[PDB]
């Protein structure tokens, strides 16, 4: 009986929203902005090439000092690198080789990665006894392990398959917070700069806006067909940019909540592995499936750079604090810097 | 003498035979064109696909550059040889003469290279050999090439010159019979290697197709139909005395064999392999 | 960790010795290994070198070929082998932990010691002998150079030890302005090119000593003849 | 390299030490068998006796110098990609007992061992053994032949 | 069972119904100004000269 009731009442809190969300779209991010110069040809070059990996490579992470790097790949290994001069310094052996994403810690004592395992493990840094150990494990999530970034020295946040979000405790090692409500497999997640607040998007094509400190649904986000693959944070603290398996980038605004501007051409007909964006928020930079990187405007929506040296396809690519190099690993096995 | 002194063409062509001895050259010169299309589609191909660069192409198209190389090395003896002799000192008679032999050394030394390293990959799984293979290639066949300036040639002892060529030792001939007979039969026994392994391998055991000879049929085949005349010309060469065998002087028409193999072999290579026709297909 | 070393004693002219260090509670073939000597009066004097991967080794002008450094990985243990003593060569031998890779802390672990009785480049000098303190007052002590140290990559290779009495040099400042892990935060130093100086702040008990400064910008190593403060 | 310093060194031979130890790894892990096992619900404990036998669960058997591991991924029985998103490049499948496996771009040239090529399962059948070893052996002739250009 | 699935989707609508909105030319005017604001030390969008660059 109260599910017509409710189900009505659902409709009419949809018709609310849409048309509030339509009271105030005044025009579109063009339209008003035709005042921009596009940044003209950009073009880049292999300055460094790093081998070592012997399989493809899944996931990378930059140390925050700009010069230290950690990257992940399915032979079961994590390697350390100097980015100025090439050189080795650590290397981790995994227990399993099922491995889907990694982290850094802010301060540089830690990193973190999981997978198919639905573990999430934890590495000490700086020991006393000149070696790199886990410290922790963290166990009850129900599907498989996607997404992770630390906080500070003991918080960590992490997302599942299971369909749910976590928060950890890593002196204890009990979750301190979940967070529940979607109905498909979680993907992907990012970090605000404040360490505040936190994006998710996953197979049921949706998106939702979460807060640490309380812990409810705050906002959502439809606009895509199938499911989202890849997400990131812009600078402000206030945008995100989405990139599907429907061969499209999307970019908006929180305050505004609603969606503002796509990122697609005709010529590719693929899916985005990963996005990534630049500090004057100028240069949002995507891999995709037909092997080359493009390098893409924020404002101007129109232009595709490419990056292409590789011989696969692109899964991961970051850009550093200062803001001088870009890193890219494949399926190629190889990770190249760029400025 | 002075390499400069121009004696020396009349005094040879005179004991030779040929002093007093041009749509051949036509034809010639469109199967050189045609060539030339050929390697550098190849070369073209190979260049533009990503899936391809990897250690067998880079021979393929080694392969495909020594071919390009030869074409034009013979279209250049075609022209700056003949009447133009005469009046053209012995530095440049010996710069087509090495010219002329160089190319041709370092085809027969890629195909070998290929069929190397493809016996190789059949040891059964799932930077180095590369780079020293191809620069022995391509290395021996320019020391060997070069060494009529270097003291090899009868300007001194007149008796002991060549019917086909006024300024060769027997040696130099005997020697490069020696080398190509090596290489063929080598290359022959690798194929046949291939062949009788996976054959071996296979069909051992019944299991729960192979269509291999094929390929290796096609590739000895053109191989030894192409090159066997002038190789048994040149051995024929050697057993007659001057102005005693007139089937010597017929060795305008037996060279152009040799450079079709040039021309034949991206054809083999190619459309034995389906990857590479459906590459071509855009 | 600890690092026990043995192998003293006293011998006769010309003659022989062996020594040798035992290392436990680390991954002893991740780091490289030093020998360093102290007169029963003077300061402090490097000896030779070892990498670990046994790949390099140095030796100190002075005896050079008449000395030899050696290890053993899979057992943890170290040597040192020379041949024909002179009369010089009395003195006190330490073995030294090290460790070498973009960040890490070398010179930070020291052994206890053991004692051996007999019957151009770079020059570092400390300021002066000796100085008089109060306790509660801050301090400060000073060497110098010859050349610079600063190098083009940015770094610049001096350190600084300290030497309590009756015990072994610890480690304080590393690549001439970074402090160690385990020191007390009052202590810091600074200085340009050539000119250095190490500065404390509110003077404490058990900070008396010999104050002493290294390079390590090529080898040779070299030291400088010390600065004690009385109390 | 004439403007190394005395550290700077030091740190390229640990780096050249950490290349020695991949490579060894990597030659080391370059032999090994992965098979991706299915099936319909309970379709499959029946093979994974034979031999002798939340999170991944993967076994473990050898046979003839060829290091095989399996994975099972059934506790998932309903539409499955977030799993195919990391199996692309697995060498066979075996099946006990279609149309989204067969008929997937991403499997275009992946051959799947079938038991009812083809075979039939007994109690004391222990042929089942040999026929996956004969079968992942045919399916590496084929590769090989395909990667130099002979076929 | 479904009677307390609807209610949780209920409040939660409800909760996402209340927002101070904004209107999309002040975000336009925003995302500009942080745009035009931090230019000069985004290298990959401006040159540095190779006499002081860690990458040659
Ligand atoms: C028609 C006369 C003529 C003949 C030639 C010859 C003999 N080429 O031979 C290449 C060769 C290359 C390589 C080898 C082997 C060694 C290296 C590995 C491969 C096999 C051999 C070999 F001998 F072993 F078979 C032969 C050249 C120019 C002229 C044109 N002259 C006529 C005159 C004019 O036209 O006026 C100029």
């Amino acid at each position: 009986s109260e599910l017509d009731q409710l189900r009505q009442e659902a409709e009419q809190l949809k018709n609310q929203i849409r048309d509030a969300r339509k009271a105030c779209a005044d025009a579109t991010l063009s339209q008003i902005t035709n005042n921009i110069d596009p940044v003209g040809r950009i073009q880049m070059r292999t300055r460094r090439t790093l081998r070592g990996h012997l399989a493809k490579i899944y996931a990378m992470h930059w140390g925050t000092d700009s010069r230290l790097l950690v990257s992940a790949s399915q032979d079961g290994k994590l390697i350390i690198w100097d980015s100025y001069t090439t050189n080795k310094v650590h290397a981790i052996p995994l227990r399993s080789s099922w491995v889907m994403t990694c982290a850094y810690a802010p301060s540089g004592n830690y990193v973190a990665c999981g997978g198919l395992d639905n573990i999430c493990s934890i590495y000490n840094l700086k020991t006393r006894e000149g070696n790199v150990r886990v410290s922790r494990e963290l166990a009850g999530h129900t599907g498989y392990l996607s997404c992770c970034r630390f906080l500070d020295d003991n918080q960590i946040v992490t997302s599942s398959g299971d369909t749910t979000c976590a928060l950890w405790d890593i002196e204890t090692g009990q979750q301190t917070t979940t967070f529940t409500g979607h109905t498909g497999d979680v993907m992907s997640l990012s970090l605000a700069p404040d360490t505040r607040l936190f994006v998710s998007g996953a197979c049921d094509a949706s998106a939702k806006l979460w807060d640490v400190r309380e812990g409810m649904c705050r906002q959502t986000f439809t606009g895509h067909e199938s499911d989202i693959n890849a997400i990131c944070f812009f600078p402000n603290g206030n945008a995100f940019a989405t990139g599907s398996d429907d061969a499209t980038c999307r970019l908006f605004d929180l305050r505004a909540d609603q969606e503002l501007m796509t990122y697609s051409h005709d010529n590719i007909i693929c899916g985005i592995t990963s996005v990534s964006f630049s500090k004057s928020g100028r240069l949002l930079l995507a891999g995709y499936d037909d092997f080359n990187c493009n390098v893409w405007d924020a404002l101007k929506a129109d232009r595709a750079g490419v990056l292409a040296g590789h011989d696969n396809r692109v899964s991961c690519l970051g850009v550093t604090d200062d803001g001088m190099a870009v890193a890219t690993g494949s399926w190629d096995s190889f990770l190249k810097i760029w400025n | 003498s002075d390499y400069v002194n121009y004696d020396i063409i009349v005094r040879h062509y005179n004991y030779t035979g040929k002093l007093n001895i041009k749509l051949t050259s036509v034809v010639f010169i469109l199967i050189c064109c045609f060539i030339i299309l050929e390697n550098i589609f190849v070369l073209l191909t190979i260049w533009k696909t990503k899936k391809f660069h990897r250690p067998m192409y880079y021979f393929i198209g080694n392969l495909a550059l020594s071919d390009l190389l030869a074409g034009v090395a013979y279209t250049a003896n075609l022209l700056l040889s003949g009447a133009t002799t005469y009046k053209l000192t012995p530095a440049q008679w010996f710069l087509r003469e090495g010219s002329m032999f160089v190319a041709l050394s370092a085809s027969v030394w890629s195909l070998l290279a290929i069929a190397i390293e493809r016996y190789i990959t059949m040891l059964k799984m799932k930077n180095f050999r590369l780079f020293l293979l191809i620069s022995a290639c391509w290395v021996i066949s320019l020391i060997l090439g070069g060494l009529p300036i270097m003291g090899w040639n009868c300007i001194s002892a007149l008796s002991s010159c060549s019917t086909v060529l006024p300024l060769y030792h027997k040696h130099y001939i005997l020697f490069c019979t020696t080398v190509f007979t090596l290489l063929l039969l080598s290359i022959v026994i690798l194929y046949c290697r291939i062949y009788s392994l996976v054959r071996t391998r296979s069909r051992r055991l019944t299991f729960r197709s192979l269509a291999l000879l094929k390929t290796v049929i096609i590739v000895l085949s053109v191989f030894i139909a192409c090159w066997a005349p002038l190789f048994i010309l040149l051995l024929l060469d050697v057993g007659c005395k001057v102005k005693t065998c007139d089937i010597l002087f017929r060795a305008e028409y037996f060279l152009v064999l040799a450079v079709l193999n040039s021309g034949t072999n991206p054809i083999i290579y190619t459309l034995t392999n389906k990857e590479m026709r459906r590459a071509f297909i855009r | 960790v600890q690092l026990v070393e043995s192998g003293g004693g006293l011998v006769q002219p010309g003659g022989s010795r062996k020594l040798s260090c035992s290392a436990s509670g680390f991954a002893f073939s991740s780091f490289g290994m030093h020998w360093v000597r102290q007169a029963p009066e003077k300061g402090l004097e490097w000896v030779a070198y070892i990498s670990s991967g046994s790949g390099t080794i140095y030796y100190a002008d002075t005896v050079k070929g008449r000395f030899t450094i050696s290890r053993d990985d899979p057992k943890n243990t170290l040597f040192l082998q020379m041949t024909s003593l002179r009369s010089e060569d009395t003195a006190m031998y330490y073995c030294v932990r090290s460790i070498y890779y973009y960040g890490s802390s070398p010179f930070d672990f020291w052994g206890q010691g053991t004692t051996l009785t007999v019957s151009s480049d770079i020059v570092m000098t400390q300021a002066t002998s000796s100085v008089p303190v109060t306790p509660g007052e801050s301090v400060s002590i000073s060497c110098r150079s010859s050349k610079s140290l600063l190098h083009s990559n940015g770094n610049t290779y001096l350190y600084w030890f300290l030497q309590r009495p009756g015990q072994s040099p610890q480690l304080l400042i590393y690549r001439m302005s970074n402090l160690a892990s385990g020191v007390p935060d009052r202590f810091s130093g600074s200085g340009s090119g050539t000119a250095f100086t190490l500065t404390i702040s509110r003077l404490e008990a058990e900070d008396v000593g010999v104050y002493y400064c290294m390079q390590h910008l090529e080898y040779p190593l070299t030291f400088g003849a010390g600065t004690k403060l009385e109390l | 390299g004439c403007t190394l310093s005395a550290e700077d060194k030091a740190a390229v031979e640990r780096s050249k030490m950490i290349d020695r130890n991949l490579r060894e790894d990597g030659e080391k892990a370059a032999r090994e068998v992965k098979l991706l096992l299915l099936g319909a619900g309970e379709s499959k404990s029946t093979i994974v006796k034979q031999m002798k036998i939340t999170g991944i669960v993967e076994t473990h058997f050898t046979f003839k110098d060829l290091h095989f591991k399996m994975f099972d991924v059934g506790a998932q029985r309903s539409e499955r990609k977030k799993w195919i998103h990391c199996f692309e490049g697995v060498t066979a499948i075996i099946f006990c007992v279609f149309d989204s496996i067969c008929n997937n771009k991403w499997f275009t040239d992946t051959s799947i061992i079938l038991f009812l090529y083809t075979h039939f399962t007994c109690s004391t059948d222990t042929k089942n053994v040999q026929f996956v070893f004969d079968a992942v052996t045919d399916v590496i002739i084929k590769n090989n032949l395909k990667d130099c250009g002979l076929f | 069972a479904s009677i307390a699935q609807a209610r949780k989707l209920v409040e939660q609508l409800k909760m996402e119904a209340n927002i101070d909105r904004i209107k999309v030319s002040k975000a336009a005017a925003d995302l500009m100004a942080y745009c035009e604001a931090h230019a000069k030390e985004d290298p990959l969008l401006t040159p540095v000269p190779a006499s002081e660059n860690p990458f040659r």
